[PDB]
Formats: C-alpha cells, structure tokens, sequence
C-alpha cells in the first residue's frame, strides 16, 4: 500500500503519519532522516602549491665566454655574467682577471610539500543528492538504508519500498568554482590555468600533482654573483600560495547558510535544512490488520493537564476512553498544531491514558487520532522559561501561533468596531436620502 | 532508386552505407539575367531569393498604389479647390494660366 | 605587438590580416583552425548490456518436500513444484508417485558480452573547448599547437603568444543525458538507476561494468517442469538492450547541427560552425621592419581581368605599379567584399603583378592593401557554372551582394519616382493653399 506525503528537509526531526488503508486499521509510519548530502559533480582544474626554485650548478668559463640557450623548464631563467674573477677554497679559480664568464641558470618546480600541502581548484556542477533514512512502521523496528533523493529510484528498507522526491529547492552552498585545501572548501573564483600572477594564488599551477607540465609565474630574476664568490643569486616574488594561506579568510565550512556541514570525500554539503522532500513508501500488505479485528474506542475525552510552548515536548494531556478487546492503539495528530511524542498506547476496557506533545501555539487546538477514532484537544500553554536551548524545536510555528484570546478579542473589536462605524454612517446616508425623497413625494 | 536532396550554401552531408560521409555545397548559379530587362531581372532574383522577391514585389506594388492614389487624390483635390472659386463666379477673369495648371 | 580581432568559427577557412605596428611595415598574419572540439564534462550513471539468466541445478526432493528462501541475487526467482515424478537416464529418480518436489531457482547476471558490448549512460555538463590552431606570419613558416578556447589561457606558437577568446555561442549538441554505444552517441533521456522497465533500455543496469551490485528488471518467472523431466523451465521478457539496438534510430553523429563530428575519446563534438571566435596574438618585435627600410609602392592601378562569384578563387586581377628597392610586399584586402588567395608578391622598380580572389558580389568593389599603399579594384563578375561543389565558400555573402547595377537602377527609379509623385501632389496643395489665402486677402 503506497503512502505519499511531503516531509520537511530536517535532520533529526521525525516525520509521523498514520497509513490509512481502506478496510484495515491504520498503521503508524515514522520516517526520520539521519543525514542528507548534496554531492556535486566536480572536475579538477589544477593544483596549486608552494613552488621551489631549482638552481643548477653555474658554468664558470675562465678566459672566455658562453651563451645561454632556451629550455622548457617552468619560469626558466639563464643569464651570462662577464667580468667575474671567482675565488674558491683552493685560491683564484680563473687565470684571466676580466675575461672570465659565469653562466647562471634557475627554474621553478613543485616543492616536496606539494605532495601533501596543496590546494585543489575545482569547477562544480550539479551532482546528486543522497540521504540516510531511518524508518519504522507498525510494530516493525527501526530500519535504515542509504538512498538517492531522485524521486524515482526506490530503496528497500525492511520489506518497505521508499521513493524520495527531489528537494523542493535546487540550492547548493558550492559556487561554480571552489578551492579545496586540507579539510576546508573555499568559494574562490580562481584564475584560469596559465593566467596566474606572481605572488598571488595561481602563481604556480599544475593540472595534477604528478604532471610534467607545470605553469609558474614568479618574477625570478638572476642577479650578478658577489665579487670573488661562486654562487647563483636571484630574486623572486614570495610564493602566492603561502600568501594565500595567510589571507584565505573564512572557509565555506564556516559561512555556509542553513547549517550545512562540508565534507570532502566526496566533496559534499551535509544536513542543509532547505525546503521539503516529497516521499512515497509502500507498506507491505502483511503490516495491515482488518478493522473488525482491532479494538473500537469511543467516548474519548481529551484534557490538557499542563502545557508550555517550549521547543521540547512541554505539553501533557490525558485522554479518557472506553475500548473493546483492550488492545494496542496507534496515536497521531494530523494537525500541524502539535507533535505527539508517543506513537501508540495500550488500551484497557475503560480508563484513561496520557501523552506528551510539543506545540508552538499559546492556545493549541488539535485532533488526536486515537486509532479509528479522534478526539479534539484544547488548552492554554504557558511561555517557556529557558531563553536559549541546545536542541531544535520539535514543532513548526505559524503566522497565528502567538495570537492569544485577548489578542483576538482586541483584533475583533478594533476591526469590527471600525467596520460597524463605517456601515453606520453609510446606513444613515442611505436613510437620509430617502427621508428627503419622501419630502418631495 | 533516385533521391533528390535540396542543397543550399550552408551545405549538405550524405552518407551512403559504409562509405565516408561526403559534403557538398550549392553555388549561386541560378538561371536568369540580373542585367537584362525587367522580366529577366525579376526571374534572376526570384530563383535566387524566392520568398524575398515575392515579398519585395508586393511591397513595391503596394507602395506605388498608395503613392499614386494619394498623388492623384491630392491633384484632384487641387483642381476642386483651385477651380471652385471660379465655378461660383460666372462673371470672373478666369486667367488663361489657370486653365493650364489647375485643369 | 598584440593584434586583436574576431575570426569566424570555421575550420579550413584561414583568417588573414595585416598586423600594423606604428613605425613598421605591415606584417601579414594568417590564422587557420585545424579543429575545434567542444569537450563536455561527463559522469557515468550506469552501464547497460544484455543479461544472462543463471539457473542452478534444481533441488529434487524424493518422498518429501523443501522450501524456498530469498537470496541477494538480481531478479531472483524460486519456486517449489510438488507432485513431480522425474526420470533420469537410469530410470525413475524418485520412489513416491506424488510426494516429491522440485525447487527451481533462477537469477539474472551480466552476460559475457557485457565486457565489450554495452551502452554507457552519462550525465553531460558544460566542460571545456579546445582547438588546434595553425599560424603563420611574416616570413615565419606554419606552426601549430593545441589551445583552450576560453580567452584567458595563452598558447605559445612559434614565439607568438596566442589567446583564443571564448566562442560567442555556448551551443552544444549534447543534452544533459546521452548514451554512448560503440562509436555512436545518442541524446536519450535514459531512466534513472533502479527504475528501468522490463524489455526496455534500462531493464538491466550496473553502476560500472565490474560492479558486484546489479539491477535487473525482467519478468523472470519459473515454469513447472515438464512431466517426468528434470530441467528448470522459465519465461522472461526479451532483453531491452537487444530491443534498443534494433530501435536506436539515428545517432547524434548523424543529426548534429552545424556539421558537428562526434568523437568519444574523450566524448566531444568537433568542428561545430557556431558563432565567432575573439582572438589576440602577440607578434614578436623582431618580426617587424621599419617603414624606411621597406620598399615604397606607388602609382597603383588595379584591373579585374576575370571574375565569377564562385565558391573557389574565381576572381583574377592584375595590378600595375611603380616602386623602388625591389623586394617582397604583403597583399591584403581589408574589406569583406573579396578574399585574396596570395599573401605577398615580389615587386620590381616598375611593372605589374596578378592575384586571385574569391567574392560573392556581382559588382565587387574592394580595397587592396599593398604594403604601405592601397588601390581600389572594381569590376563585374559572371555567375558560376557549377551547381554543386564539394568545398565550402571562401567568401561571405551579404544582403546587397546579389544586387546588380540594373537592379539598383530600378530601385532608384522606384523610390525616386514614387517620391516625385507625392512631391508634386504636395506642391500643388501648397500652391493652391496660398492662392486661396490671396483670394480672401
Ligand atoms: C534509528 O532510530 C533508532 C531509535 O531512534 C536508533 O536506535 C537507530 O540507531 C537509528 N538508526 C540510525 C541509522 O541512526
Ligand atoms: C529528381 O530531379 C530530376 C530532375 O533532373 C527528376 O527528373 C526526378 O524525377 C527527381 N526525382 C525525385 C525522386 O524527385
Ligand atoms: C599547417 O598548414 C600547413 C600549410 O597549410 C600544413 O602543411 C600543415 O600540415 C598544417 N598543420 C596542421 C597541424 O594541420
């Protein structure tokens, strides 16, 4: 028997319903999300990390000169410095004083830390949505399975088949371009490959961590060696990856709306409380008992014994009843005014039972579906005393949830009074027009 | 069998089973004489631009009809307004120049 | 020197221009696309292939009975058939006449052909655009390289830095869902995983060709064994993969607009003639020669000796000239009226040279640039003789390209005559209007 409904996109808050099959007693259904994951499709654009400058041994030509050549090394530099007279531990290196030449070479390569400490530039596309759902129905215990939130792909959960509609909102916390560094995700509009600037995020770019084609843009300039000294000095713009680490700011992990949690394997946004989720679950036929085989309840009287519109189940109610067969009975409240804590109660031939509920209303009024029957519960709820709590509200507030009886009294009098006063004027206006008419006629 | 395909300047590609696809393009070789007499000019542009020529010719005729009717209507209106002052005055000068411009 | 321009998204039709660096003689530039590839991002959804039904040996219980159990196999079927009296080569298998049961089992597997003969269902997202660009300039021979058509990433081609702008059209021949079978790509809204119907494309679905979790949806039903025979008969819906292969229809390879060619490694659409391509090329400073160092060309006179507005270089023109310091001189037509076949000519102190051109215009009038100089070429072109050609047009057709001098004359008379008629009517109205005034006054 297929039951279709729309549940809020909330984690930890159970969706409760009675599955009403014609000719059979209602089956209580409880669907709760364990987690919800937005898993976008990503394509690695390039990998950024701190660069290393490789400086091969210089060529020192005594009594002569050399010429530089072009090489494919990233950010390759080569310069010939004439007029050198270097010294080493063994004395003067060259014979000639000013006729000697030193060739300096340098190029940029990925550092060793790039294997572990690097930032991944990704382009992000719409992917898939998956969830872990905890379901119990009737007398069957909780069962759970990982499901795809497509609205078409079914999942088997404890002999029940569940299909979950797509999220009502296509919202995703990830931008079109993101940077993943460590455990953090940044909505960073990174430069395209090959356009990185020196001292900025993309100064060094590589398609992969093992790629042999490395892009490097640093102002690497070879300097003249110190007089009498053999070395290869140079200047270069400090790494833009190290600078980015200092200035990267707040990650998406800390700014994502709706309480999204960001995870990387796979990249996904978890538990984003956005919109609502259509659901369709097939309850197995064996779960239903014929109405004639279940208890019949009558003369239900519901009393609200204590109520506070706190986030927890602050409402307490007592229902007096008489019942045949003294059996078990599902309990439900189809109205959105109150959420019922208990799923079912044990009935005797006669007596009363209590149940707990959570409501936002100052004057709640709700229908309690005692199996095959119903009783209307009404009462007055007090304000909660605790200002801040560490748990989410079990209920949903509406536009009129806070309006008290005294508030309605004033609204009714003010709206009714002004309307009646306007009408009174119009009535007098119509009558006087007729009074003048009768004077002439 | 014989199959006929329309090919324009944009080109057409056809693949005969297990053969490499072949691409062909049509040149502006339609029949006509754009430098000839009006019946030859219209034929050339009709063959090269069938729909545009039909729409173009209708627009030309519609413009001519509206302009010629309006031109003659104003000229007829001119004669009525120009001559009437003399119709209502049998004993009038009626200069000879009037009989040449307004008639 | 950086040269910026826009070239059409055409393959095999070269883009020609003269790079004019102030103070230096023009450098002829020619950019030709070898191929353009739209390479979308794809996510494999599942793999479809023909199924195999696995039928283990049936359990034949003599003088007794057995019971079926569920198993974690795709489309698993199990049924116990009582009242069997099977025979083998050695005679009656069971002793009892009717107190015997056969338990039949069957389930669906991927066939051996699934490793080579299968269809891949992909989700297709915007990816990248790449092209092979063939470039020559000045006296530099043709050089080519693969480039990214995004307007950001530069390419170094023969010491020239090339940036190819993004395509003006974001058009792509692939829908959000495609099926790749063999070498063919189909735009097909395949069913979501786990929702395929029996006898249709998705009756058998696998996330990957080597997975151990297979979805199968066939009406596999075990039938009662024939009397006295040990075997496992069953009925099943014919494979929907074989059905699809019969009813595939035309692939995207055969219906893609704009002449796209579909390739699979990686999946891409090649040579789609959509929109235009902004370009920017930085020409080496060594490729430019100063004006005072190049020949001076004067007294130019251009005569069209033959012309037909065919798709090939049907035009022939002869240019007389006087010059100095005989040497090579680039030739270019800046207007779109005619495409010049020759890129440069050798000039003597005086003489003439010929060049070929392609034009769609019946009365072409175009400027010809001869290094540092220019001449105006005019003439009449005859219609082409060939109705169909196997090569694309070199020229570009304009709205007014087909209008002859005779057609313009008729249009001029049409508008002039039409206006003259109304003008006479308005003049007559104004003259009579004044006369009517003078009559009263
Ligand atoms: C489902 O809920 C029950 C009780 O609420 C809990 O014991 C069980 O662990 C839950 N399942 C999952 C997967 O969290
Ligand atoms: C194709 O065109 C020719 C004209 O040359 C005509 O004779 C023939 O009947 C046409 N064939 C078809 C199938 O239309
Ligand atoms: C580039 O053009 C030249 C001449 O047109 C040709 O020989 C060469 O093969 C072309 N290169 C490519 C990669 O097509």
């Amino acid at each position: 028997y297929e039951h279709t409904a729309v549940m809020p996109n909330k984690v930890g808050i159970p969706y409760k319903a009675l599955v009403e099959r014609p000719g059979y007693a209602p089956v209580h259904l409880q669907i709760q999300l364990v987690n919800t994951r937005i898993i976008p499709s990503t394509n690695l654009e390039y990998i950024t990390c701190k660069y290393k400058t490789k400086v091969p041994s210089p060529v020192v030509k005594c009594c002569g000169a050399t010429q530089c050549t072009s090489k494919p090394h990233p950010d390759y530099q080569c310069q010939v410095f004439s007029g050198v007279y270097p010294f080493m531990y063994g004395g003067a290196y060259c014979f000639c004083d000013t006729e000697n030449t030193q060739m300096s070479e340098a190029y940029v390569e990925r550092s060793e830390e790039c294997s572990i400490d690097h930032a991944k530039a990704y382009k992000v596309h719409t992917g898939t949505v998956q969830a872990m759902v905890n379901i119990t129905y009737g007398s069957v215990s909780w069962r759970s399975a990982d499901v795809y939130v497509n609205g078409e792909t079914p999942a088997k959960i404890g002999d029940a088949k569940l299909i979950i509609g797509p999220l009502s909102s296509a919202w995703s916390p990830f931008d079109n371009k993101v940077v993943v560094y460590g455990h953090e995700v940044y909505n960073y509009d990174f430069p395209e490959y090959g356009t990185g600037k020196a001292g900025s995020f993309g100064d060094l770019q590589s398609r992969t961590s093992t790629s042999n084609d490395l892009y490097a843009n640093t102002n690497l300039k070879l300097q003249r060696p110190q007089a009498g000294i053999v070395h290869t000095p140079f200047t270069q713009v400090p790494s833009g990856f190290e600078r980015w680490k200092k200035d990267k700011g707040a990650p998406l992990n800390d700014v994502a709306p709706f309480g999204c949690s960001i995870a990387l394997e796979p990249l996904r946004a978890e538990n984003c409380a956005v919109g609502s989720i259509p659901i369709s679950i097939d309850i197995p036929d064996a779960a239903f008992t014929r109405i004639s085989e279940t208890p019949t309840v009558s003369d239900l009287e519901c009393k609200i014994t204590e109520c506070t519109y706190a986030f927890d189940f602050g409402g307490i109610a007592t229902v007096a009843y008489k019942s045949s067969k003294a059996g078990n009975c599902p309990i439900h409240s189809p109205s959105g005014v109150a959420v019922i804590k208990e799923n079912d109660v044990t009935l005797a031939e006669s007596g009363s039972f209590t149940f707990h509920f959570s409501t936002a209303n100052i004057h709640p009024a709700f229908k309690l579906q005692v199996c095959t029957s119903a009783v209307t519960c009404k009462g007055d709820c007090k304000p909660p005393k605790d200002h801040i709590v560490d748990y989410a509200a079990q209920h949903t507030e509406s536009f009129t949830s806070a309006i008290s009886a005294t508030a309605w009294s004033w609204i009714k009098v003010l709206v009714g009074g002004t309307s009646a006063f306007i009408v009174l004027g119009l009535i007098a206006t119509a009558v006087v027009a007729l009074v003048l008419f009768f004077h002439r006629h | 069998t014989t199959v006929n395909f329309t090919v324009t300047g944009e080109g057409l590609e056809y693949t005969w089973g297990n053969h490499p696809p072949k691409r062909v393009w049509a040149q502006e070789s339609g029949e006509g004489n754009p430098h000839g007499w009006p019946h030859e000019v219209v034929v050339y542009y009709y063959n090269r631009y069938p729909l545009t020529t039909i729409i173009g010719l209708c627009t030309c005729v519609a413009i001519i009809m509206v302009s010629c009717v309006t031109s003659v209507w104003l000229l007829c209106r001119t004669r009525n307004l120009c001559i009437t002052p003399y119709k209502l005055a049998p004993n009038a000068q009626v200069p000879i120049l009037l009989a040449l411009l307004c008639c």
